[PDB]
DNA sequence: CAGAGGAATTTCCCACT
DNA sequence: AGTGGGAAATTCCTCTG
């Protein structure tokens, strides 16, 4: 049977945020899904079925179907015309990759962008010509894998190319992270009413809401779009909990969240209690 | 003696600069007197006149040595950075209306001042201090269209250099300068300038509105130490503190500030401080102070907002 | 030092009356 | 429309790890 590349470490869809060119050499690398403070992973991948020398590929695509080469460009190590490539150590099976970086156009110079992916022929997926003239939605992109073997006769057996999951640029508040950076109370009654002071990164009126959470429970927290102080804030009152007379402290989960998306912050933990 | 008096200055705060890739009309600097419905603007008058004068107004800067500034004087009256008029009736009294502070950029600042140092030496426009201290040479007669040598030029570099690096793109301040009828023909009798109030961009991060949009509390304990949020414009963590304040009786004030740490300011619109303790913690009755914020730099202040201190 | 985060600069755009 | 103001875009800088 054909071989296949098999993504192992996905990169982590939000957080990063995508740099300009003048922002320097040392923007940094994109990280894994998996990651986090203490651990510090990367886009990863697992051609098991071949063990022997190869070449690897690694390329920017649309989020959405036809998958069409992306404006924004790879910079780093082995990088070059906006693309990844170099030899797969013949060592191990499992490839990793740390020193991958996005660096986004200036939303000017971009008719020359789309001009680049195709002087230079990139298109992993082949997508005829006429395709790719449209827009393009600079804050999505996603990973595209196009490994390179060797067939039992030694011929170069290219694989199937693989796409990682999207990465957003956290530059956008829409497409940013959620984040709930402190709050002036986290107690409030059994229920509801208790008005809160939350402070987190850029979100926008239109588009979050507070989330509250326990099992057997949703609810969500009361407020207007004139309560959002300058995209960092949000002034709301808490929503009544299941039991009236919930005596004894019980401890829910607090999260923003953003409809459009349907995308939710880490939790913030809240205790409801009696009275 | 003739001289130059200025009737109404610049307001001085509150009118955003513009660079040119916003384009004009957004507003003219208003006079220090302007008002709701009544608008005022930058006033000059001639005293002990002398028929037609010509007058000029350039920007320089707010240091302690007056230069020339960078960013440039636009709208009617005005050209290639500086703004002219004339009063030669049996009126002495100019105004300036509808003015515009065009902001330079940075990576142009230095091209900029140069051809505005030159500019200045030919016409002869107050190249004394402005430029270069001996190159007091024209002080008017600078001749129309009069070429100019190296034993300024290499000099004048030597300034529009050292200058481009001390520059503060944040303020600036308008010179009047008037020249009267001398032997017949023209313009060339200097009457020794006159520099206004310093004009501050609000749109910069060191002079924006102060202010207090909300507050989840009003009120706290004598004792103080109590938790508060703040919502505001924008401010600089390391340049703002909260002042809570107290008129006494004896024409006397006691003050508190806010306890905080930069890290208790949220992306510039909003800080978490804990309240001072009040006056005398042995209070009875409930007692009305006021808090605003201020900046350190300028001891610039917003308007206030009423605190109530209650007992233990 | 590299590079996360925060800000400062520059550009754009959108209510109004 | 010209004002007045906000937002976005793009750049720069500071401290962390």
């Amino acid at each position: 049977h054909a071989p296949y590349v098999e993504i192992i470490e996905q990169p982590k869809q939000r957080g990063m945020r995508f740099r300009y060119k003048c922002e320097g050499r040392s923007a940094g690398s994109i990280p894994g899904e998996r990651s986090t403070d203490t651990t510090k992973t990367h886009p990863t991948i697992k051609i098991n079925g071949y063990t022997g020398p190869g070449t690897v590929r690694i390329s920017l695509v649309t989020k959405d179907p036809p998958h069409r080469p992306h404006p924004h460009e790879l910079v780093g190590k082995d990088c070059r015309d906006g693309y990844y490539e170099a030899d797969l150590c013949p060592d191990r099976s499992i490839h990793s990759f740390q020193n991958l970086g996005i660096q986004c156009v200036k939303k000017r110079d971009l008719e020359q962008a789309i001009s680049q992916r195709i002087q230079t022929n990139n298109n992993p997926f082949h997508v005829p010509i006429e395709e790719q003239r449209g827009d393009y939605d600079l804050n999505a992109v996603r990973l595209c894998f196009q490994v390179t073997v060797r067939d039992p006769a030694g011929r170069p057996l290219l694989l199937t190319p693989v796409l990682s999951h999207p990465i957003f640029d956290n530059r956008a508040p829409n497409t940013a992270e959620l984040k709930i950076c402190r709050v002036n109370r986290n107690s409030g009654s059994c229920l509801g009413g208790d008005e809160i002071f939350l402070l987190c990164d850029k979100v926008q009126k239109e588009d979050i809401e507070v989330y509250f959470t326990g099992p057997g429970w949703e609810a969500r927290g009361s407020f207007s779009q004139a309560d959002v102080h300058r995209q960092v804030a949000i002034v709301f009152r808490t929503p009544p909990y299941a039991d009236p007379s919930l005596q004894a402290p019980v401890r829910v989960s607090m999260q923003l969240r953003r409809p459009s998306d349907r995308e939710l912050s880490e939790p913030m933990e809240f205790q409801y209690l009696p009275d | 003696g003739p001289y130059l008096q200025i009737l109404e200055q610049p307001k001085q705060r509150g009118f955003r600069f513009r660079y040119v890739c916003e384009g004009p009309s957004h507003g003219g600097l208003p006079g220090a007197s302007s008002e709701k419905n009544k608008k005022s603007y930058p006033q000059v008058k001639i005293c002990n006149y002398v028929g037609p004068a010509k007058v000029i107004v350039q920007l320089v800067t707010n240091g302690k040595n007056i230069h020339l500034h960078a960013h440039s004087l636009v709208g009617k009256h005005c050209e290639d950075g500086v703004c002219t008029v004339t009063a030669g009736p049996k009126d002495m009294v100019v105004g300036f209306a509808n003015l515009g502070i065009l902001h330079v950029t940075k990576k142009k600042v230095f091209e900029t001042l140069e051809a505005r140092m030159t500019e200045a030496c030919i016409r002869g426009y107050n190249p004394g201090l402005l430029v270069h201290s001996d190159l007091a040479y024209l002080q008017a007669e600078g001749g129309g269209d009069r070429q100019l040598t190296d034993r300024e030029k290499e000099i004048i570099r030597q300034a529009a250099v050292q200058q481009t690096k001390e520059m503060d793109l944040s303020v600036v301040r308008l010179m009047f300068t008037a020249f009267l009828p001398d032997s017949t023909g023209s313009f060339t009798r200097r009457l020794e300038p006159v520099v206004s109030d310093a004009i501050y961009d609000s749109k910069a991060p060191n002079a924006s509105n102060l202010k207090i949009v909300r507050m989840d509390r009003t009120a706290g304990c004598v004792t103080g130490g109590e938790e508060i949020y703040l919502l505001c414009d924008k401010v600089q963590k390391d340049d703002i503190q909260i002042r809570f304040y107290e008129e006494e009786e004896n024409g006397g004030v006691w003050e508190g500030f806010g306890d905080f740490s930069p890290t208790d300011v949220h992306r510039q619109f909003a800080i978490v401080f804990k309240t001072p303790k009040y006056k005398d913690v042995n209070i009875t009755k409930p007692a009305s102070v006021f808090v605003q914020l201020r900046r350190k730099s300028d001891l610039e202040t917003s308007e206030p907002k009423p605190f109530l201190y209650y007992p233990e």
